[PDB]
């Protein structure tokens, strides 16, 4: 299980997105954060 | 229960259990000494759009009353993420 | 060729196994939909039509493309400059808000744009003006 | 409705059987408080949900603040703080 | 009212009331509420 409880302020003309690049217990071993994506994470609410 | 002794508990209480996740539905009429396994089975009517239901109905004492009580869900499982989930415990302890 | 015992031609002779055939489209699978709305599925029908399919209790594995939706979070400004936020793209399921902090655009919720579609959902942790919604919070259970 | 709820307690020391009159009493539980959970048991292991009504089995909370690789962040780390990359500009000056 | 909402839908829901179970089930309708009224009878001349 995650949680993003990161902490910032985006000012108005600005953005954050949060992103991860997942290597699981789940995976193999050569996968690494080449072959994974900027998976996106909501902050301030749970996550699976 | 020596407001109201029973011989008999609706151990009835819902889950959602998740392929393989368990609850052992438990008493122990000696206030939680030994954990008997409830004797009579669950009425395990689906509740609603996801979970289980589970309608025990047992003579706990088969023998006058219990005066007193515990109960339980041993929830349990094979990996983490199979998490099972529990909600509306609704147990009559019961004399019939 | 590694040269151990053999058949001959015209001994009764034969291969068996289960095979993992690649399941085709229509021919092994339909797809067909059941639950609708706020549970609008989809289903690889082992085609009860056509199929060549697995043995019962025996393995299927599918690849598909779908679409995500979208959990567009709008806020509202001091003179409609709304922060009209495209939202995190994935499934109906978790689809997720971009949780903008623009000090002048309010927490309205989001439009969630439907997949495959359009359109607009909010069930969230989101907290629209000084939780004055304590108010249906209460009427609900009330209302129960 | 609560005080003639409250009326229906004031039928219910004396209503007519309610049930035929069986009802012993009843333990449930909704998975919002600490109050009928026997956390003292210490093979107790659930995480009710405290508005949300439910539970499932308890979780290790491993926490942790990322770390940053500070070429590939192109983001300037502001003090404590983390913000674009920029250069200085001289928004203002008095020169008298 | 909560607290007796639980009482309501646990102990009633444990039952051993009633009489058992004489009464199976109820149907109720304030001249409210759209997933009572049946206007797919739409017989339904009548205004809520």
């Amino acid at each position: 299980r995650i949680v993003l409880m990161s902490t910032y302020l985006t000012p108005e003309r600005t953005g954050c997105t949060w992103e991860m690049k997942l290597i699981l217990d789940d995976m193999a071993s050569s996968t690494t954060f080449d072959q994974l994506k900027w998976e996106p994470i909501g902050n301030y609410q749970d996550l699976d | 229960m020596t407001e109201a002794p029973y011989n008999t508990v609706r151990f009835s209480y819902e889950a959602f259990l998740p392929k393989g996740t368990k609850v052992v539905p438990k008493y122990s009429a000696d206030d939680g000494k030994t954990w008997k396994t409830f004797t009579k089975s669950p009425t395990t009517t689906r509740a609603n759009n996801e979970f289980t239901r589970y309608v025990i109905d047992e003579k706990v004492k088969s023998s006058g009353t219990n005066t007193k009580l515990q109960v339980r869900l041993d929830l349990s499982t094979e990996n983490s993420f199979l998490r099972p989930r529990v909600r509306r415990l609704m147990v009559t302890t019961r004399d019939e | 060729s590694p040269q151990g015992q053999e058949p001959s031609g015209g001994t009764s002779y034969y291969v068996s196994y289960k095979y993992n055939k690649r399941m085709e489209a229509g021919k092994d699978y339909e797809v067909t939909t059941q639950g609708e709305g706020l549970s609008k599925k989809w289903y690889i029908n082992f085609t009860p039509s056509n199929g060549a399919k697995p043995i019962d209790q025996t393995v299927v594995l599918v690849d598909y493309t779908y679409y995500l939706a979208r959990k567009d979070s709008v806020f509202i400004n001091k003179y409609g400059d709304i922060a009209i936020l495209p939202g995190e793209p994935n499934i109906m399921r978790l689809v997720t808000p971009p949780l903008n902090t623009d000090p002048e655009n309010l927490q309205l919720g989001t439009v969630t744009v439907l997949p495959d579609s359009d359109e607009a959902v909010c069930i969230s942790f989101a907290i629209t003006r000084l939780s004055m919604e304590d108010l249906q919070k209460v009427k609900t259970r009330v209302d129960n | 409705l609560e005080y003639n709820q409250a009326v229906n307690a004031l039928d219910d020391g004396a209503m007519e059987g309610q049930n035929p009159l069986t009802l012993r009493s009843v333990f449930s539980e909704g998975f919002i408080s600490l109050d009928k959970a026997d956390i003292t048991h210490p093979d107790f292991g659930i995480v009710f949900s405290f508005e949300d009504a439910e539970a499932t089995l308890a979780y290790t909370e491993a926490v942790n603040q990322p770390k940053i690789i500070p070429g590939d962040t192109t983001a300037h780390i502001w003090g404590r703080l983390i913000s674009a990359p920029f250069t200085e500009e001289r928004t203002i000056y008095q020169g008298q």
